[PDB]
Formats: C-alpha cells, sequence, structure tokens
C-alpha cells in the first residue's frame, strides 16, 4: 500500500524533471524515470490480484527498451552534426 | 581528430612522432616528424681522422653495425687505391653475414613482439645471443665492434672461432625453420 | 516492515530527487542507476523475483550503458545549456508536479483494498505456462516491435 | 516461495566485499609522500591531452550498444521458456521458434547492412 | 534452496569474509605462479631471489603498490575517480560464492558455498554485466579523450560477447530444468557430465568468458603498443593495482565456472572428496589459458567484433533451437549425444588432418 | 598522513620497495638494443620484478636513460620524467646519456644530470647488459640507505628531492 | 488472415529488399498492401479471434481505412532506399494491430509500433524535418509514459486488464482519465494538440498525407473501445473545436492551415463517441480520409515543400480535372450539403443530441461556421490568374486517383444509404 503511494511519487519526480531539464537527453532520461514508476504500479497491484501482473510488467520492459533504442538513436543523429544539444535553441517552426 | 603518437611513447618504438590525420575509424593520413636523434654524424666526423671514422661508423645503424664499417672501409680502399689480401675480404664475408643474420634475427624478434604477443622474441632473441657469443670471440666485443682498419681487418681469426662457428652452422636451419 | 520498509523507500524517493536536480548527465545517469537496484530489491521483497533479476540485467544493465555512451559520445558538460526565456517556467514547473501527484494521490486513496494473494516468489517456472499459455500473442508482438525498432534505428544513424 | 535466507545473505557478501575494497583504499589513499607538478597536473606526453581533446567520436559505439539492448531483451524473455520447457509441449517450441525467427530477421538486416559503417 | 540447508548469518559473514582474503591471497601468488609458467615457456627463470623460492616477491610487489603518491590529475572528475576501481573490484568479487565446491555438509557443520540463490545462472550472468560499468565510467573519471576513446573500444568489445554467454548457458540449463548451480552440479551426478550433452556450448561458453580481457582480443586494449587501452594511463598508486587486480581476479571466477558448469563440481566416477577434485579442475582450465595466452597472437578489434557478434551468436542460437526441439518432443538424451559427437567430429576434422 | 615514521616501519618499507625495482625504459639509440639484450633468454633480468613488460611511467618507477638524448629531445624526456609519482630514480645507462660520449657538440645534450637528476652510472658504449644487472643492484643497496661514498658521506635514498620538479 | 498478409511480406520483404531495386520494392510493397486489402473484403462480417487481436464491427471499418491511407502515400514517393517503403509498411501493421485488439498490453505494444516508423519517417533531412522529429518524439514518449501510468492504475482498480469490467469508485475513474490523454494525442484532441501544427509543416508532404489519414482513424479505432466519460469528452471536443477553428485563421502556410484544420475534425468526430457508434465514425471519416487523401495529394503536386497560399492559386488552368477536384474536396470538409460531407456530421451530432448534451453541440455547430472563412480561402482562390511557380502534373496514375476519389466523395453524397447500411457493427 506504501508502495503504489510511492509509485505516484516518483511519477511526480519524472515530470518536474521533464519540464525543467536544457539537455535533451536529460529529458529522455527523467522519462525513464517516470516508466520505472510505472511498472513498480503494476507490480504492487500484481501482489493484490496475483500474477498476471508480473507478465504485464516484463511487456513493458521489452517497449520501454524499444522506445529506448529508437529514441537516443533519434537524439544521436539529430545533434551529432549539431554541437549543441540545447533544446530551445531549434525555434523555427513555430506558429 | 589529427592524433599525436608522441615519442616513443605510447607504442613504445623508436622515438619517431606520426600525426595520424584519422576519420575515426578510417586511417587518412600520417603526417611524419623526424628529428629526435640527430646527433649529427655529418658534421662530427669532418673532425676527427679516418682510423677514428671507423668508430664512427657502427654507431649510426647498430641492428647491422657491421654494414657500415664494411662500406666505409670499402669508400676509402678504393679512393687512395690499395688492395686487400684475398684471406682479408674472405674473413669481411664471413663477418658481413654473420652480422646480417644477427641483424633479421632482431627485426623479427621485435616485430612479433610489436603487435602479437609474446613468445616468438625470446627463441629469435636465443639464436641472436649466440650468434652474439660468436662475435665476441673474434672482434673482442658484441656490437659495435670496430676490426677494419682499412685494408683488412686487425687480428688473425684465433683458432677458436673456426670450431664454435661450426656449432652455430649445424643449428641455424632447423632453427629458421621455428620461426617460419 | 515499517523498520525496514522506510529505508527503502526513503532511498528511492531520495535517489529520484538526485536524478532530478543535479548537474552533469553523468552523475545523473549513475544516480538512476543506484535507483535501479533498489527498485530490483523492492521487486524481490514483493515475491517477484525474476522480475527483480530482469529489472538488474535489462534496464540497469543494458539501457543505462546506452545512455552512458550517447553522453560520452556527444559529451555533456552542463545539465543546464544556455540562458533563454524559460527561467520563472521553473516554479510552474514544480507547482505541477506537485499536482500531479495530488491528484493521484486522492485516487489511491479511493480504493483501497487487500494485499494477500500468493505468487510463489515470481519464480520463472510459474510464470512460463502463462507466458507462453495464453499471453503467446502479446508475446510474438513484443517481438515484432523489436524488429522494427532495429530496422529503424539504423535508418536513422548510417545513411543507408 | 523461494527462502528469503539466502537474499538477506547476498545482501551481507555485498557488505563484505565493499568493505574490504574501501578498507584497502583507505590504506592505500593516506601513505606515500605528496609534492605537485606542472606536467603531472597538465596532462599526457604531446599536446594537452594525448588525443588533444578532438571532438565527436564514430557511431559505431553507439550501433553495437543498441544492438546489445535489444539483443539483450531477447535473451531475457527466452529464460522463462528454459527453465520450464517441458511443461509446455510441441507448441512450446513452435512459439519460441516463432519469436525467435523475428529478432534473427533483424540480426540478418543489421548484419548485411554493417556494423562497420 | 527449497531443499537444502541454509547458514546461520554469522556465519555466511566468515564465509564471505574468508572468500575475500582468500581470493586476494589466490591472486597474489597464483600472479607469481603465472609469471613463472611463462618463464619457463619462454626457455628462462622468473623471480627466483627475493627468497625463499620467490615467495617473498609478492609481499615486495604488493608494498611497493602502495607507499607511492597517488595523484588525480587536473581534468578529472573528483567523484567517479576514487570510485571507478571500487566499482570495477566488487562486481568482480561477488559471484565466486555462488559456486559450490564440495558437496554439503562437509564444511565442518556447514555448507561450501556463501549463497546459492533460487535463480543461480541470472545473478552470475548480472555480475558478468556489471564489471563493464568499472571499465567505462574509468575512461570519462580519467578525463583525458584519448583513454575515453580507448575504454568505448574496450566496453563495446566486452558487451558483444556478454550477450553470447546468454544463449551459452541455455543449453544446460534446459536439460537440467532449474537453474541453479547445486541442481546442474548433481544432474551431472548422475546423467553426464555436461560437456557431452552440449559440446557446442562448451566451446561458445569457454572462449566467449576467455573473451574477457584475458588476451587474444587486446584491443581490449592494453595501452602498449596501440591506440592505446584506456582506464588506466592516469592512475598511479593503489587505484591501478585494484583495476589489474579485477581483471585476474575474473581469469580466475571463470577458470571455475567452467568446471562447475560442465564437468562436474567435484563429482567423479572416482572418488568424490569435498574440496580437492574442484581445484583440481580449476588448475587444468587455469594453466590452459597461459599455454593459450603464450603461444598466439592478439586479434583486432575489427575481428573480434565479426567473431562473437557475426559468428559466435548464430551458433549459440542454433543451438538453443535444437536442444529445445529435443527436449520438447521430450525425447532421449542419447539423441543430444550422437550430434554433440557430431560437432566435436566436425570441428575435429576440420582442424585437424 | 604523510610519509613514514618509525625504524620497524621504514625498515620494511624499504625492504618492501628496495627489492621490487620496476623499471620503465626510455629507449633512445644503440644503447636501447642491448638493453633489452638484458631481459631476454641466457641473461638475466626478471628477478627484481622487472619481468613484466612495463612502459607506461604511470605503471613502473626507475627510469633506465638508455641512449643519446638530442637538444630537441630534452622538454620530451623532462617532462616525461615529472609525470612520475613520488618515490623516482634515474639509473643513466651508457656514455652518450652519462656524459655526451664521443659526441660533443651543438647538437648532442652532454651529460644527462642537466634534464634530471641522475642515481647511478654504469659506463660503457654500450655497457654489455650483465654491467645493467650490476647497476640495478646499486641501485637496490643505494635505496636501503647504504649509500656511502668514498668521502664518506652517505646520499639520501631517494635523490630527486636533490633537483625540484616544480 | 488479414494479419497474416501483413506480417509474412513484412518479415520477408524486409531480408528481400537487399535483392530488388528501390523502384520494385515500391512494386512489392503496392502489392502487398493491394492483396491485404483483398483479404479484407472476402472475410468482411465474420468476426474471427484467435487471440487477443479480435476481429469485429470496428475493426474491419477503420483498418479497411487504414490500409486505403496506406496505399496512396506508398504510391507517390521516389525513395534512394528500400527502406522509405519498408518503414511504412511496418506502420500500416502497428495501426492494423491498434484497431483489432481490446487488451491493454496489446494496446501499449501497438501504440509503439506506429509510432517509432513514423519518427523516423518524418526525415528526408530537410532541417525543419529534425526539429520536427524530435519534437514529436519527445511529446510522443511522454503519452508513453502517461498511458502506461494509466495502465497501471487501471489494473489496480479491475481484474482486467482487458477493457470491460463494471467500474468502481474513484479509482476506475482516475484510471480512465489518464488513458484519454494518451490516446487523446494521437489523434490530436486539445489540449495535446500542439505538436500537429509544428509536425505537419515539417514533415514531407506525403508523410503528412499518411498521417492525416491513417493515424486519425487507427487512433480514433483504439479510442471507440474507451467507455469514455461524458465529461471529459466534452472537455475535449470544446478546447479542439474552438482553439481549432480560431488559430486556423491567422495562418497562411497551407499544409500547416490543413494541420489546424485536422484538430477540428478530430473534434467533431469526438461527439460520435458520446453513445458510441461505428457506423457513426465509418461513415464520417470514410468522407474525411478522401478529402484529405484527394487534398493532400494534389498539394504534393504543388511541390514538395512548404507551400505558400499563394501557391494554390490558378490549379485550374494548370490541369482543370485536378483543380476542380481540390475544389469538392474543400468543400466536402466545410460540409455544404449534398456532399458526404454534411452526413458524416450529421450523424454523429445526432449521436449528441440523443445523448442530449446541447451546449456542447451548439458550440460546436457555431464555430463550425467559422471554419468556412478559411476552407473557401482555399476552394475559390483555385480559380483566380495563374501563378508563377513550380508545378508538374503527375502521371496519369495519380490523376485517376485524384479524380475518382472526388467522384467517389461525391457519389457518397448523394447516395449515404448504400454504404451505411453494410457498415454494420457486429458482422
Ligand atoms: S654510449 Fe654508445 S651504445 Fe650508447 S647510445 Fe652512445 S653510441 Fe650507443
Amino acid at each position: 500500500m506504501s508502495y503504489l503511494l510511492t509509485s505516484a511519487l516518483l511519477f511526480a519526480l519524472g515530470v518536474y524533471g521533464v519540464l525543467t531539464r536544457r539537455t535533451a537527453i536529460l529529458v529522455f532520461l527523467s522519462i525513464e524515470l517516470m516508466l520505472n514508476a510505472a511498472n513498480l504500479s503494476l507490480v504492487g497491484f500484481a501482489r493484490a490480484y496475483g500474477l498476471d501482473g508480473q507478465v504485464a510488467a516484463l511487456m513493458v520492459i521489452a517497449v520501454a527498451a524499444a522506445e529506448v533504442a529508437v529514441g537516443l538513436g533519434l537524439i544521436v543523429a539529430i545533434f551529432r552534426h549539431r554541437e549543441s544539444t540545447a533544446v530551445d535553441d531549434l525555434s523555427e517552426l513555430r506558429g | 581528430m589529427t592524433l599525436n603518437v608522441g615519442p616513443q611513447h605510447p607504442s613504445t618504438h623508436g622515438v619517431l612522432r606520426l600525426m595520424v590525420t584519422l576519420s575515426g575509424e578510417e586511417v587518412l593520413e600520417v603526417v611524419p616528424h623526424i628529428g629526435y636523434l640527430h646527433t649529427g654524424f655529418e658534421k662530427t666526423m669532418e673532425h676527427r681522422t679516418y682510423l677514428q671514422n671507423i668508430t664512427y661508423t657502427p654507431r649510426m645503424d647498430y641492428l647491422h653495425s657491421f654494414a657500415h664499417d664494411l662500406a666505409y672501409a670499402l669508400a676509402v680502399e678504393k679512393l687512395l687505391g690499395a688492395v686487400v689480401p684475398p684471406r682479408a675480404e674472405t674473413i669481411r664475408v664471413i663477418l658481413n653475414e654473420l652480422s646480417r643474420l644477427a641483424s633479421h634475427l632482431v627485426f623479427l624478434g621485435t616485430g612479433l613482439l610489436d603487435l602479437g604477443a609474446l613468445t616468438p622474441f625470446f627463441y629469435a632473441f636465443r639464436e641472436r645471443e649466440t650468434i652474439l657469443d660468436l662475435f665476441e670471440w673474434v672482434t673482442g666485443q658484441r656490437f659495435h665492434h670496430n676490426y677494419i682498419r682499412i685494408g683488412g681487418v686487425k687480428e688473425d681469426l684465433p683458432e677458436e672461432f673456426v670450431p664454435e662457428l661450426k656449432k652455430l652452422l649445424e643449428v641455424l636451419p632447423h632453427r629458421i625453420d621455428e620461426y617460419e | 516492515m515499517s523498520l525496514l520498509e522506510g529505508l527503502a523507500l526513503f532511498l528511492l524517493l531520495l535517489s529520484g530527487v538526485l536524478v532530478v536536480t543535479l548537474r552533469n548527465a553523468i552523475h545523473a545517469a549513475l544516480a538512476l542507476i543506484l535507483n535501479f537496484l533498489v527498485l530490483a530489491g523492492v521487486y524481490v521483497a514483493l515475491d517477484a523475483r525474476f522480475l527483480g533479476f530482469i529489472q538488474v540485467i535489462v534496464y540497469a544493465g543494458a539501457i543505462v550503458v546506452l545512455f552512458l555512451f550517447v553522453i560520452m559520445l556527444l559529451f555533456a558538460a552542463q545539465g543546464e545549456i544556455g540562458f533563454d526565456p524559460l527561467v520563472r517556467s521553473r516554479p510552474l514547473a514544480a507547482l505541477l508536479a506537485l499536482g500531479v501527484a495530488g491528484i493521484l494521490a486522492a485516487g489511491l486513496w479511493g480504493l483501497d483494498l487487500a494485499f494477500t494473494q500468493d505468487l510463489k516468489g515470481g519464480l520463472p517456472q510459474a510464470l512460463g505456462p502463462l507466458l507462453y499459455g495464453d499471453w503467446l500473442f502479446v508475446l510474438l508482438a513484443v517481438g515484432f516491435l523489436l524488429m522494427a525498432a532495429t530496422v529503424v534505428a539504423v535508418a536513422l544513424v548510417e545513411p543507408g | 516461495m523461494a527462502p528469503i535466507q539466502e537474499y538477506v545473505g547476498t545482501l551481507i557478501y555485498v557488505g563484505v566485499a565493499l568493505f574490504i575494497g574501501v578498507a584497502a583504499l583507505l590504506v592505500g589513499a593516506l601513505l606515500g609522500p605528496k609534492k605537485p607538478g606542472r606536467a603531472k597536473l597538465m596532462p599526457y606526453e604531446s599536446g594537452n591531452d594525448p588525443a588533444g581533446e578532438v571532438k565527436r567520436f564514430p557511431v559505431h559505439f553507439y550501433v553495437v550498444a543498441m544492438l546489445f539492448i535489444l539483443f539483450d531483451v531477447e535473451v531475457a524473455f527466452l529464460w522463462p521458456y528454459a527453465v520450464s520447457a517441458g511443461g509446455l509441449g510441441l507448441y512450446g517450441f513452435l512459439g519460441v521458434l516463432a519469436f525467435t525467427l523475428l529478432l534473427f530477421v533483424g540480426f540478418l538486416y543489421e548484419w548485411w547492412k554493417g556494423v562497420m559503417r | 534452496t527449497w531443499s537444502y540447508p541454509v547458514d546461520p548469518y554469522w556465519m555466511v559473514a566468515l564465509k564471505a569474509l574468508l572468500v575475500v582474503v582468500g581470493l586476494l591471497t589466490a591472486f597474489a601468488f597464483m600472479t607469481l605462479i603465472e609469471r613463472r609458467l611463462l618463464a619457463r615457456f619462454q626457455v628462462r627463470m622468473g623471480p627466483n631471489r627475493v627468497g625463499p623460492f620467490g615467495l617473498l616477491q609478492p609481499l615486495a610487489d604488493a608494498i611497493k603498490s602502495i607507499f607511492k603518491e597517488d595523484i588525480v590529475v587536473a581534468q578529472a572528475d573528483r567523484f567517479l575517480f576514487v570510485l571507478a576501481p571500487l566499482i570495477s573490484v566488487v562486481f568482480a568479487l561477488l559471484a565466486f560464492g555462488l559456486i559450490p565446491f564440495g558437496p554439503p555438509g562437509s564444511f565442518f557443520g556447514y555448507q561450501p558455498w556463501v549463497i546459492n540463490l533460487d535463480l543461480g545462472i541470472l545473478y552470475l550472468f548480472a555480475v558478468s554485466e556489471l564489471a563493464v560499468y568499472g571499465i567505462f565510467l574509468s575512461g570519462w573519471a580519467s578525463g583525458s579523450k584519448y583513454s575515453l576513446l580507448g575504454s568505448l573500444r574496450s566496453s563495446a568489445s566486452l558487451i558483444s560477447y556478454e550477450l553470447g554467454l546468454g544463449l551459452a548457458l541455455l543449453a544446460p540449463v534446459l536439460l537440467v530444468g532449474s537453474l541453479n548451480l547445486n541442481d546442474i552440479v548433481n544432474w551431472q551426478k548422475e546423467h553426464g557430465w555436461l560437456f557431452l550433452y552440449a559440446f557446442p556450448a562448451f566451446l561458445v561458453y569457454l572462449i566467449a568468458s576467455m573473451a574477457e580481457a584475458a588476451r587474444t582480443p587486446f584491443d581490449l586494449p592494453e595501452a602498449e603498443q596501440e591506440l592505446v587501452g584506456g582506464y588506466h594511463t592516469e592512475y598511479s598508486s593503489i587505484k591501478w593495482a585494484l583495476f589489474q587486480m579485477a581483471e585476474y581476479i575474473h581469469f580466475i571466477t571463470a577458470s571455475a565456472l567452467i568446471p562447475t558448469l560442465f564437468l562436474g563440481g567435484w563429482t567423479m566416477p572416482v572418488l568424490e572428496v569435498p574440496y580437492l577434485w574442484m581445484f583440481l579442475k580449476i588448475a587444468f582450465f587455469l594453466f590452459f589459458f597461459i599455454w593459450i595466452r603464450a603461444t598466439w597472437f592478439r586479434l583486432r578489434y575489427d575481428q573480434l567484433l565479426r567473431f562473437g557478434w557475426g559468428f559466435l551468436f548464430p551458433l549459440a542460437l542454433l543451438w538453443f533451437l535444437v536442444t529445445a526441439l529435443v527436449v520438447a518432443l521430450d525425447l532421449p538424451r542419447t539423441y543430444l549425444l550422437y550430434l554433440s559427437a557430431l560437432s566435436f567430429l566436425v570441428l575435429l576434422g576440420a582442424v585437424l588432418y | 598522513r604523510e610519509g613514514i615514521l618509525f625504524t620497524t616501519l621504514e625498515k620494511l618499507v624499504a625492504w618492501g620497495r628496495s627489492n621490487s625495482l620496476w623499471p620503465a625504459t626510455f629507449g633512445l639509440a644503440c644503447c636501447a638494443i642491448e638493453m633489452m639484450a638484458s631481459t631476454d633468454a641466457r641473461n638475466d633480468l626478471a628477478r627484481f620484478g622487472s619481468e613484466v613488460f612495463r612502459a607506461s611511467p604511470r605503471q613502473a618507477d626507475v627510469m633506465i636513460v638508455a641512449g643519446r638524448l638530442s637538444k630537441k629531445m630534452a622538454p620530451v624526456m623532462r617532462r616525461v620524467w615529472e609525470q612520475m609519482p613520488d618515490p623516482k630514480w634515474v639509473i643513466s645507462m651508457g656514455a652518450c646519456a652519462s656524459s655526451g660520449g664521443m659526441f660533443n657538440n651543438y647538437a648532442i645534450v652532454q651529460n644527462v644530470d642537466s634534464v634530471v637528476p641522475v642515481d647511478v652510472y654504469v659506463p660503457g658504449c654500450p655497457p654489455r647488459p650483465e654491467a645493467l644487472i650490476y647497476a640495478v643492484m646499486q641501485l637496490q643497496k643505494k635505496v636501503r640507505g647504504q649509500a656511502y661514498n668514498e668521502r664518506g658521506e652517505r646520499l639520501p635514498p631517494v635523490a630527486a628531492w636533490k633537483r625540484t620538479r616544480g | 488472415m488479414t494479419l497474416a498478409i501483413l506480417a509474412v511480406f513484412s518479415v520477408a520483404l524486409t531480408l528481400l529488399g537487399f535483392v530488388l531495386p528501390p523502384q520494385g520494392v515500391k512494386r512489392a510493397t503496392l502489392l502487398g498492401l493491394a492483396l491485404a486489402l483483398a483479404s479484407l473484403l472476402l472475410t468482411w462480417g465474420k468476426p474471427f479471434a484467435f487471440g487477443p487481436y479480435a476481429v469485429d464491427g470496428v475493426s474491419q471499418v477503420f483498418t479497411l481505412l487504414a490500409l486505403l491511407g496506406a496505399l496512396w502515400t506508398v504510391g507517390l514517393v521516389r525513395s534512394g532506399r528500400f527502406e522509405f517503403y519498408l518503414l511504412v509498411l511496418y506502420a500500416a501493421l502497428g495501426m492494423h494491430l491498434l484497431a483489432s485488439t481490446r487488451h491493454l498490453l496489446l494496446m501499449l505494444v501497438a501504440l509503439e509500433a506506429l509510432s517509432l516508423p513514423l519518427y523516423a519517417l518524418a526525415t528526408w533531412r530537410r532541417g525543419q524535418g529534425l526539429e520536427a522529429a524530435l519534437k514529436y518524439f519527445l511529446l510522443g514518449a511522454l503519452a508513453a509514459a502517461f498511458f502506461l501510468y494509466g495502465a497501471a492504475l487501471f489494473y489496480g482498480a479491475t481484474g482486467s486488464l482487458v477493457l470491460g469490467a463494471p467500474g468502481e469508485g474513484p479509482l476506475y475513474a482516475l484510471a480512465l482519465g489518464l488513458l484519454l490523454v494518451g490516446l487523446g494525442f494521437k489523434a490530436a484532441l486539445a489540449p495535446f494538440h500542439f505538436w500537429t501544427p509544428d509536425v505537419y509543416q515539417g514533415s514531407p508532404t506525403p508523410v503528412v498525407l499518411f498521417m492525416a489519414t491513417s493515424v486519425k482513424a487507427a487512433a480514433f479505432a483504439a479510442l471507440l473501445r474507451v467507455a469514455a466519460p461524458p465529461e471529459a469528452l466534452a472537455l475535449l471536443v470544446a478546447l479542439s473545436v474552438v482553439v481549432g477553428n480560431l488559430a486556423a485563421l491567422a495562418q497562411k502556410e497551407a499544409k500547416r492551415l490543413l494541420a489546424y484544420s485536422s484538430i477540428a475534425h478530430a473534434g467533431y468526430m469526438a461527439l460520435a463517441l458520446y453513445t458510441g457508434n461505428a457506423q457513426a465514425l465509418g461513415f464520417y471519416l470514410l468522407t474525411y480520409v478522401l478529402a484529405t487523401g484527394l487534398a493532400f495529394a494534389v498539394l504534393s503536386q504543388i511541390s514538395p515543400d512548404r507551400v505558400p497560399l499563394e501557391a494554390l492559386r490558378g490549379l485550374y488552368r494548370k490541369d482543370p480535372l485536378l483543380g476542380l477536384a481540390f475544389l469538392v474536396a474543400m468543400l466536402s470538409l466545410l460540409g455544404l450539403p449534398p456532399l458526404a460531407g454534411f452526413w458524416g456530421k450529421y450523424l454523429a451530432f445526432a449521436e449528441a443530441a440523443r445523448a442530449g448534451a446541447w451546449g456542447v453541440l451548439v458550440l460546436a455547430l457555431v464555430t463550425s461556421a467559422v471554419s468556412a472563412y478559411y476552407y473557401l480561402g482555399l476552394g475559390l482562390a483555385v480559380f483566380a490568374r495563374p501563378e508563377e511557380t513550380p508545378f508538374r502534373p503527375g502521371p496519369p496514375w495519380a490523376r485517376a486517383a485524384v479524380v475518382a476519389a472526388g467522384v467517389l466523395l461525391l457519389a457518397l453524397g448523394l447516395l449515404p444509404g448504400l454504404v451505411l447500411p453494410a457498415l454494420a457493427a457486429g458482422g
């Protein structure tokens, strides 16, 4: 029960992350902490309703990992040529 | 990435410096820069007599010391136009080729170690010690031996240098083969 | 419980604060490794052992290396590069963070139920029959995702 | 379940190891005189750095890493089958093979295209 | 352990402490012996003075190593510089206490393991990934970009082989049906030493635990004679000893796992007696690697990459499918014997003519 | 803490260091090739911890300056010395290094003592391998504190506080 | 199966693509989709499970659409790597899968399967198109965390991980709210809309086609299985329909204008969700897909890059048929009767009024009159003085498509009672 509250806190923290950072890769890093917040929650309930929440969690891991790989990959290919990773120095598309 | 493969280190050879123009995976250029042992023979020898010069010729190369000595000797002998008795030229080829073997042995010894792993060094060296010991007998010393004195060598071959030479001539064929 | 419990959850949260506050990518990422250990421990404690070990192996052993390689690859000496009109927005950001916990907190005092089932310790024996049982479809979905990821990833990076 | 007895015990092992580690490091750290220099301080031989602080490195390292993550997820899943494998029958084997061929298809693509750039 | 005894926590600590200091002193006198067994191979005598037979030469070495100036260079990450050796040694140390050496009830009222889990192999696998943390951090830590580039070379390589280890342990795991070291040992007692039913898994494992810094990659690198190996090269006093150390404790750990898994723990059809037969199996593989170490060259990191990544893993999963099929249709174990026997024959005629 | 105190302890530490001397070679010319000789095979050397092939200054500590040493090379060698941890000794092998040998010129740097303090000299061009063994025995017994010379004076074991590094 | 064709072709083609020339892979992939389409028609109305995969009334209709969009976009582009088809293929599968499930984990896995290749497809390496890509990925990845967090609290409130099981007090209320967020973002219901203006501008035109048809279809498909609270819906719609239509007046770059439009249409469609329907959205999206598909084909025929508003003008001179097509399209999205766009609106509105939510429905309608500013802003601009700008006319290939779409469009305008009968929700 403690754990399920804790999970929401780690989610909250990640959000504070996602909004503050000025380096793009660390944004993405923050996202990962939120994702593990999720898996904790899911797992906590897995103790309540017995054993499917495990298999659930594993599937989440794989998806998360997939989105890491592609995402950092993208970050790499965009800013290998750019010499600063400043996120708010990308601004021409705007209303 | 122009990389500075520095004086000797960290690839532990000579004292050459090489500026490696590198893309990252693809070697593009090496700019070699030399000048780390310019101790000027070309100058120094202008201030020492001809007998003395025979002692500055094996101090340049050293893996093959005697070849400089031999090369220099000839150049003078030729110049003032006086023969070399026949036995002299015989001794001189026996030593010259003996020093050549000495050089190749050190070359293959270092190379193999250089990239590659440890062992083949020691065998290539082992044989090299024997050659140096043979040399030791006849000229009184190891590499950097001075034995030419214009017109021939400066002492006879000792009694003992021929027996010991025979020993080493038996072994070498089998021995070379193990490097192959 | 709450003697030991406190320790683990304090550590976890504290570590959490660090990874979103600190300066410099390496110290940051590294904190997240301490995080995933704690979390792994907490898994083990909650009768999910298998999942625990996978937490270490994948998420903390595979993933973060990839992170580290990116932040080494392209350097990162500031977690706060440039200065730009975003400065006041630090307090509204910190506000909203509280909010998103607040509403979720509210919800969780809204269904409170028993924690009381068995799980077999979560050992991969007892997960097996389910996984390739009726979850076999979900699995093959996973498998497709990975393949797509590889191919996508290549197409972004190498020209080709 | 499985006994908790040894997991606590694991932590014990770690606690021992870390202690002996750190102890050694403090022994090492305190003894041996001090005297800074002008080129001990400024890094290695030829240039400021002996890579002279070049910018950016091949994407190779990214590729190798990326490969490793996805495929480590592969390994993760094949363990549940690996332990209890006789329980699942022929239908089991067909499932596993199916999954594997998908990830191997990945493999052959990124292989023919290049681990090298 | 659902059927085996457990230890008293104080006694865990004692056995643990013993296994640490045991592995230090182990490493010490082994290094001396490694020098010397090389020496003889390269027609020489190693340490021979520092009497009574060399036996104090390691003492001298250790004492030398400390009492030297440790200095952190300008341009280095303060925190990491200190941490980085610790990390590398911790993750080497762990998982020697996992593997049993004797049978139960024979450590004088106690058990011959530190832990024994209920998920053995995963823990093992896990520690092998975490050493590589130590490595690349050191790279950055040193703050010379030369070291960094080296350390990435290293890490990249290590991690490539890391994947093969996963598929390597699957072959005996099927057969034993549990994944705890003890069960693997007892399994072998009856049915046969596991290198028999899974010759290709012996192979792929052997050379894959080999590939951890242990020469024959070696554009690992070690600094000398190349675009340098990182990590070290900017570390001086105590810290340096630790890296070097770690690499050897790993070496010996690997020399133990290959017996534990594949040729029986201490099971024999000649005599089981607790410690001894294990120490001898260790002894063999230890000695085997040093002969390898001497007599062949080094690989490029190009080649090394082709080899594990491109070659080994297709053999590793290929073997997995075969063995999974065989077990799935629930067939006789004779059918693995024939194939094993055939693979050994394939690889024999191909090398030896 | 700094350094060492107590009669007992120092005698211990002094044995430990002294019998373990670890060479970082600084090959430079013909002198070098004979120094390699001293390792292999028939000749001894591997009996004082020098067996392993060490060749970063960081990982070792007695610098064997073996060969002629050009004007251009002085700052390089200088810097190499500076980058050694604190108890660091220089055997100076060979005449070109020791005094300048037979080269007395604009080019060559005469008497190695310019670029560092020497400790033990071993004369010859080259001195044959066995002489180098003798040199390291000298340096061994020097560091033990039994460093007296004809003038009755002892040299302090480490001389490298004799000169400065900066 | 349908799944069978996609999966098989995709995997096989993966390795295959090395041998074949890039035109040949365009040929291959076209065939593949079309076969997938074939298999769809001939198995219509037989609901078939085989796992969590479950083909039903919803699935059939929306994956018809998803496949449609995918056929078109693959048509137009000439590549330099076989991969810029391969990734699209994948993406189509991902959207197929998204519709044909009801189990939350499949839904997650599907969400990455459809979203991932989209990020990469945002790159023809045009500098804008990297800025675009990034925004989308980070915002997407944020939503990934949200939708995943949503699922985790859902499992808490109910034993099922499938959608369906009673529903509870607060927690169930909570969980359902965070799920609408994820899904919301993919369909661009405000106030998650933020990426839709930048990405539509930044990405290369044919790609944008694909997003503006397929992702909207797919997104709605899965959305429909969510039993969304009537309050949530009301919020979303208001924000979508107001911000969408008003802001769109300010814009003057063609694609970005259409982006804002594509917020508004999502807003109207989300009305249908009240009582839930699959006939209403079936029809609606049919008219929307055709119209946008037509329209963006035309924009491509203008130029590959950012199309200034003026560039449209003179389209009738350049070719008559094509010029008229685009007109019909623009009127259709405004919904001027008797065009099919009107019926699409009407059916959706009818479900709102049954549900009794009055206010929303009024607001929607008022601002739907606003929409006529910019729609005519395009549609009439067509006829004026011809511009001197880049253009090309394309093959008979494209002519047939565009003009097919425009006839097909107004055909359903007069006879909606053809399709509507058999867009059954049960078979
Ligand atoms: S002293 Fe002699 S052996 Fe040495 S570098 Fe000089 S010439 Fe060579």
